[PDB]
């Protein structure tokens, strides 16, 4: 940037900003992704400054520019969740946008911000009430996340059930076999959430945990649960089962009773898709060290599903 | 649309593609999943092997002094030089890091290569991508069939308002069209 050493971030900022204002087509988000990283990054004391000059775009009539908004607010609530306070609001108005590629990133948003918002909720020394109002809106969105699962699109249900798989994770406890992303490893637990905690209480949460947990495994039995749906929920089933090895019990269920009952609607080469990705995942829960407890009934089905014993031997330790 | 196509040496049926696809405007890249590089030699049984690493232009060499004849007669020495004008080289579809909205594949070995990778990476942002197989024979006519149909596909797919909710039913179309079945899952970044 020409004289860019002799500009304050603030004025370099502001003319970004009226730039981006005299852009009209998409180009205008690299302006935006530029202001994006100066007062996120360079000099954070700048966001709370421009927050509504950035979230003012949330009305434009661009699909990846109402995208672009929704990273925007994921990065700022990363940077200084407290921001939450004044963004949920707008975050939750995005989910609920005409269109499905913005509701859908507004769903990867949530997941990944619900588990800052739970602790920053855990971690805080005082709590006001415009926080716990917050807390009840981040949660009744989570909610409202998890009835997506019966949205009549195809593409909003897949990310319902990621939403669902990342839920289900954050309010079940680590254990000593969970097998953790390496980028995940400071994420929040349940484990980690004092039994006593003056707000936020523990045996409410792990309700909703397994809650969330039943709601997936009925949703998987539904008659005309669509060939993506089923082959993202059995992704999902075994994802938990890896990082919260109390529930592979449930997941050997559900694809027990998968196999025994495959959904009559799918076409054949929706059938074959979905066969290939149970065996799939029953080998990759196979080579999870939990699996000790289950590893007849997962052998059963792989040879069902025409698993050689020499592919079983090779998943094994 | 971005979309990767992906065969199992990066030769022929995803080159084929690659290059209807970028000639008619779409953002494409290829790929392949084998452990090596495989062209025809003089008999069904006795191919010619390369490493990934190796150029197109190192393959033409060698096979320009290896069999002159041969190599122009089989459409193998124009095919590396079409290649050599897309890229320099072969791509490993394990090796690369890259985005797409859907990923092609030309045979169902290779889509199980694809799905087994990409089922082994960590998500980091939960995004789907759609991954499609269609069976192509490995052999000249049938990677300009195929690359043809992939483009006749994703020319639909440009066409629909919602990828994700209407891709099953054209799949099914495209299925009852060509009688040719399209396996197809997702796999999330």
């Amino acid at each position: 940037v020409p004289r860019g050493s002799h500009m304050t971030t603030s004025e370099r900022v502001v003319d970004l900003l009226n730039q981006a204002a005299l852009i009209t087509n998409d180009s205008k988000i690299t302006v935006l992704k530029q202001v994006q990283e100066l007062i996120i990054n360079k000099d954070p004391t700048l966001l709370d400054n421009f927050l509504d000059e950035i979230i003012a775009f949330q009305a434009d009539k661009s699909i990846e520019v109402r995208k672009f908004v929704i990273g925007f607010i994921e990065e700022a609530c990363k940077r200084d969740i407290e921001l939450l306070l004044k963004l949920i609001a707008n975050l939750n108005m995005l989910l609920r946008d005409e269109n499905v590629n913005v509701v859908k990133k507004a769903i990867l948003t949530m997941t990944q911000l619900y588990k800052v918002a739970l602790q920053w909720m855990v971690k805080s020394r005082v709590i006001s009430e415009l926080q716990e109002a917050c807390w009840d809106m981040v949660s009744a969105m989570a909610g409202d996340i998890i009835l997506l699962l019966d949205s009549d699109n195809d593409g909003i249900r897949t990310h319902a059930i990621k939403f669902v798989e990342g839920l289900i994770v954050t309010l079940s406890p680590r254990m000593a076999d969970s097998e953790i992303p390496r980028r995940q490893e400071h994420d929040i637990s349940l484990d980690r959430i004092p039994r006593d905690h003056p707000y936020i209480q523990y045996n409410v949460l792990w309700e909703e945990g397994k809650a969330a947990l039943e709601q997936l495994l009925k949703f998987m039995v539904h008659p005309a649960i669509s060939s993506i749906n089923l082959t993202t929920a059995l992704g999902s089933l075994a994802n938990i089962a890896r990082q919260r090895p109390m529930f592979m019990s449930e997941v050997i269920q559900a694809y027990e009773t998968l196999h025994a009952n495959l959904p009559p609607t799918l076409a054949k080469s929706q059938v074959s898709s979905v066969r290939k990705n149970l065996k799939l995942h029953l080998l990759s829960v196979l080579k999870h060290p939990a699996s000790l407890e289950f590893q007849a009934q997962i052998t059963t089905l792989l040879v069902d599903l025409g698993t050689p014993q020499a592919e079983i031997a090779r998943n094994m330790p | 649309l971005r979309v990767a196509v992906v065969s199992s040496s990066n030769q022929n049926r995803s080159m084929e593609a690659h290059n209807i696809l970028s000639k008619r405007g779409f953002s494409v890249r290829s790929f392949g999943t084998g452990t090596h590089v495989k062209l025809p030699g003089p008999a069904p049984d006795k191919p010619n092997v390369y490493d990934f690493k190796t150029t197109y232009d190192q393959m033409y060499n060698d096979l320009l002094r290896k069999d002159k004849e041969l190599y122009t007669q089989n459409g193998i020495l124009h095919m590396l030089d079409r290649n050599k004008r897309i890229k320099p080289r072969p791509e490993r579809f394990q090796n690369c890091k890259d985005l797409f909205d859907l990923i092609l594949t030309c045979e169902e070995r290779v889509y199980d290569q694809v799905v087994e990778d990409l089922n082994s990476r960590e998500q980091e942002t939960c995004q789907p991508v759609h991954v499609v197989n269609v069976d192509i024979q490995d052999n000249h006519e049938e990677a300009t069939l195929g690359a043809f149909l992939i483009c006749e596909l994703c020319q639909c797919i440009q066409h629909t308002e919602d990828m994700e909710n209407e891709i099953d039913e054209l799949l099914q179309e495209f299925e009852e069209k060509s009688g040719r079945t399209f396996l197809h899952t997702v796999c999330f970044y």
